[PDB]
């Protein structure tokens, strides 16, 4: 299950309105040719673009239940897979 | 669509503003229509920043052809509505008016929908940096001495 | 349903706005009905972004057929209310009017319900990445040399 | 019981309004072909979409009662399963 | 219940709005009743999203039968109040009116109660995943080689 | 574009303010046009801070040529709207007026779009510092005794 979390889960990337980065889309593709990132500010109908702190997709995380149960199952198999104390 | 020319867009905007329509008893002077067409052309030039702005298929008329009104705008079916709505918001100040809230909301929604597909198409990830190795898993690249990504 | 044509939707919207109805003594000019039909067609084209927007079954009339009013809209029974409520909201500014709050709320709810099923159908999980192993548990895949997922 | 928590529990995914991601649904399916995520901003009736911080489904967690009781039961069995001190 | 037809629901909605009643001296034109019935049918179709929405037992009339008014709605006894309150709220804008706060509150409460039982019935837990073992405690399944849950 | 001269920009600004137009019965005195042209020239000089400000292609008239009105402004097609909207905003106080909210919003948006491309072009990363080594990986530079970056 945990492996499925690593592969099929969206990565951590910013959430953008299309109008926020209109015309600056080449600044966010991953290159390092610019000293900063530019954002559009004005709108011809709303006057100014609304203010909202940038939100990023959360990083994938292994649930506490998964880790706890994996550790518990491994410990159980370790404890039960002891023949005798030795195969006398 | 029945809105196939620039003048059709101008008439739609004027009907939206309530200034004039095919049902009213007094229509605007043809000079007012020419001014509205000029405003529409200026707005389309502003949106289409020489290909780096909003792509809509709008066809810009030339100076050689006398009547600016009468040529097909070239817009797609989904692009027409937004256009004339925005046009209303840009020509309301001429008649000492102010477009109602619904017109402004529809203009915002239409512009967003207009740029949605271009924004999707422009969300391209940059290639690998020139200093990043390909890895030994890429057997084909490693055998052909392509140990590092090209870049650019 | 009794609402089977585009003109029926236009009359329903006008009745919602109180502009005209089959009970009133003065009905709008047929040019106003044509303008409302044009607005409905533009709105539907805007919603249906060439198949990438809101799927409704709306049938877009062609230029060869003279009357745009009279053709069946093709909408399902559950879509008529949202369509004509949004049409009333859109054509309210024509008559220097403003749709009441109930009409706006109904239009929002109807559009949300219209896109609900399409949104459910479009919530598809991407396939496994090309660099992800299938695992030794998949005996059939591993016996046929399918150690890694195809991808794409 | 803990195993039932691991398998039959919805995992951590964002809560979205259908109109927030209308037209951008292929951006959230789990691929890595985009530099960011785009969100719809405007509504033709409400003017602008309401602002609300993104909510994620909570990760599955083993309750403190379950872990405490598993440890207590294991300790009790360990202590009581001692014949004598030796089988004299 | 004395409300056994669609027209009974329409009359109850009109009475709730104070527009028309069996006690008033002026009743609405039968065309207004037909329009209200059309609105009720559209609202019911919108709620009942082809079986994936609110289930109420409402019977949709067919085009072959001439009078849409006169057929039993088929609703339960507990659903009539919500239906006609929502209908009054929906048809209030026709007469340049606005339903009072009590009517809107009753409509909200009735719709919630309408969907309560269906929401209870639709809260079904998904089966065990296909990769989850049954466990050795399930002796019957383990003896019959059912070491893993089927899934789907 | 039909706006090809400074006077065309002034006339568009006056029309946007509702002060004068080709449709009205009273047009401003030519001295008012000259004053508006002077204001436009001052605003363009302020924007174009001797090449370190907003680059637009505007051509500044010389004192030798008598008529300041009549010369082509030299602006691009996408710059006309922003220029004349800002001009309308700037010359509104002359006639004891105040530009409406839409005009100010359009002026802000147009100025932002005007400077967008120049801002993109001016976001240049500084070269490596003079004290930064090139590294042994750069075999060509190391063999040619270029152990450190030049800088400046």
């Amino acid at each position: 299950f945990n492996a499925d979390i690593v592969a099929r889960t969206p990565k951590k990337k910013p959430f953008f309105w299309p109008e926020q980065i209109a015309g600056f889309e080449h600044m966010y593709d991953g290159n390092d040719d610019y000293p900063y990132y530019l954002l559009n500010r004005t709108d011809e109908n709303s006057g100014d673009l609304p203010t909202q702190p940038l939100a990023y997709y959360e990083n994938p995380e292994v649930p506490q239940a998964n880790a706890y149960m994996l550790e518990a199952a491994t410990s159980a198999v370790k404890e039960v897979a002891t023949l005798g104390v030795e195969t006398y | 669509m029945q809105i196939k020319t620039k003048g059709d867009l101008v008439r739609a905007a004027l009907r939206k503003l309530g200034v004039a329509s095919d049902a009213t008893l007094t229509d605007v002077e043809p000079q007012s229509m020419q001014d509205a067409v000029d405003d529409l052309e200026a707005m389309m030039a502003e949106w289409y920043q020489d290909g780096k702005g909003i792509i809509t298929g709008y066809v810009f008329s030339d100076d050689e052809n006398p009547p600016a009104e009468g040529d097909d705008h070239g817009l797609r079916s989904s692009a027409v509505s937004a256009v004339f709505h925005n046009l209303a918001c840009r020509i309301a100040p001429d008649y000492a008016l102010e477009a109602t809230a619904k017109i402004i909301a529809t203009a915002k929604y239409g512009k967003e929908l207009l740029y949605k597909q271009t924004a999707i198409s422009r969300a391209k990830r940059a290639p690998y940096p020139s200093r990043m190795p390909t890895g030994s898993g890429n057997s084909f690249a490693n055998l052909n001495e392509w140990h590092y990504f090209p870049g650019e």
